[PDB]
RNA sequence: UUAAUUGGAUUCAACGCCGGGAACCUCACCGGGGGCGACGGCAGGAUGAAGGCCAGGCUGAAGGUCUUGCCGGACGCGCCGAG
RNA sequence: AGCGGGGUGGAGCAGCCUGGUAGCUCGUCGGGCUCAUAACCCGAAGAUCGUCGGUUCAAAUCCGGCCCCCGCUACCA
């Protein structure tokens, strides 16, 4: 279960208000659509360009650990710039291993639900553009 | 706007002698029925006849290409081997004089791929 | 013209790695080192971007297979026509 | 490319070369239709084997085969070897 | 978010400032040389200049509005 990473999806608000910080880090409100959230997890786009990896999440001021779903807190990521990497009301996709998807839809199948399952399918319905196997899901 | 061979009507074609006839057609088909028709030419156009007597309720089929076409066969549907199979043709005035091979084709039209290796000199 | 039989697949051949080695995609969306028997190493040259059947080892048949039989322009054509395979498989 | 576009020859020492200027034949290719087994033996066979035909269908056209019954007298691929 | 810089064949650069032919090197296709490949030689294709407008006898060149890219700084949930 630990090697495995799980899926997620969000969307950033159209809100100048969350934005609190622009570049190195770059600190930005969110919600979650879908899936669960850890700290050092890539973030993708459709295109696929490497948004960097979440350095922090926080809630208030207090240091969190993990958002599950419904529970809107403030991301501070590497690498992502307002603008020309990441703009407002844009949606957000972890990237997913396929081997990591393999092991959550065969071996890891008990603790999946409706919302993990969700974003797994439509996460795959997106990557399936370059490889075969998530088309085939 | 009807139909004329020479100034004749398709009638007038039709109540002439073979001889009479031969006159307006052109030079080879004259030489062609000059020197009498071929024993398979015999029958295909005893079956035609036939035909239009109002007997033969059967389709014609031939082997004979190089058959000319003649005012009595017209309205008829013949069907002429190109080799591998025959293939129906609709005898219309305007096809007088002519080869019944004419109208049926023995190669099939080309559409060309991609030249492979040894087309140009730096494939080799 | 012959099909895989048994735990034998398809596969695209994406680099060869020398001394009669290919690295070959399978339909499984795995990627094999495959080894290929000198039989028809000898008479049979194979380049990368082909389809091919190959059966993976008895033991760990994840990373390495032989290959046994190559397609022809023909078959492949046929196939596709067909519909056992598609075309993104062998395009990548 | 095609039903087939028959094959050989690839530096000098293959490419108006195969005496290769192919309408048929040539011809080896493609579509279709017919014919053929010395010599041994098995079935069978003068109570007639094998074989041939006026007419008319089938057919591109054909006693090739079928319909319709006439002609001929001693060998026999329906079976096995062999040629 | 503010400031500064730049968009030209498939690729990377001239051609501005001084308006009036769109060049340079590599790359693709074809023919040469060699028993064959690479190297080398010849010929041809390929951008009408990021879009829109203004100016001018005439604009890739001067000017302005948009689209995209790059750099610097402010920016602590
Ligand atoms: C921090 O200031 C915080 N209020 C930003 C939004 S949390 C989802
Ligand atoms: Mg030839
Ligand atoms: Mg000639
Ligand atoms: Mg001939
Ligand atoms: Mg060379």
């Amino acid at each position: 279960l630990s090697k495995v990473t799980f899926p997620g999806v969000i969307r950033l608000y159209p809100d100048e208000r969350y934005v609190f910080r622009r570049s190195n880090p770059a600190i930005v409100g969110i919600e979650v659509i879908e899936g669960r959230i850890k700290p050092g997890v890539t973030l993708i786009k459709q295109n696929g360009q490497k948004v960097g990896v979440i350095r922090s999440i926080k809630s208030r001021d207090e240091f969190l650990q993990e958002a599950k779903k419904g529970q809107a807190v403030a991301i501070a990521i590497e690498g992502a710039i307002v603008g020309r990497h990441i703009h407002p009301g844009e949606t957000l996709y972890v990237d997913l291993s396929r081997d990591d998807a393999i092991t959550l839809l065969k071996h890891l199948r008990d603790t999946l639900e409706d919302t993990d399952i969700k974003a797994l399918k439509m996460i795959a319905k997106v990557k399936a553009k370059e490889d075969p196997f998530w088309r085939a899901i | 706007k009807e139909f004329r061979y020479r100034g004749y009507t398709l009638e007038q074609l039709m109540n002439m002698s073979l001889e009479e006839l031969a006159k307006l057609l052109p030079a080879r088909q004259r030489r062609s029925l000059k020197r009498g028709l071929t024993p398979e030419q015999k029958k295909l156009l005893r079956k035609i006849r036939l035909a239009k007597k109002g007997k033969y309720n059967k389709p014609i089929r031939t082997h004979c290409r190089d058959m000319i076409v003649l005012p009595e066969m017209v309205g008829l549907t013949i069907y002429v081997h190109n080799g591998k199979e025959f293939v129906p043709v609709e005898i219309k005035p305007e096809m007088i004089g002519h080869y019944l091979g004419e109208f049926a084709p023995t190669r099939k039209r080309v559409q060309h791929g991609a030249p492979g290796i040894g087309a140009t000199r730096s494939s080799m | 013209v012959p099909l895989p039989e048994g735990n034998q697949l398809f596969g695209v051949v994406e680099q060869a790695l020398g001394a009669g080695w290919m690295d070959v995609r399978c339909e499984d969306g795995k990627i094999r080192r495959c080894r290929i028997p000198g039989k028809l190493r000898r008479r049979v040259w194979i380049r990368v971007g082909d389809l091919v059947i190959v059966q993976p080892w008895p033991v760990q048949s994840d990373k390495r297979g032989d290959i046994v039989y190559r397609y022809t322009q023909t078959q492949v054509d046929w196939l596709l026509r067909k519909g056992k395979i598609t075309q993104e498989f062998l395009t990548g």
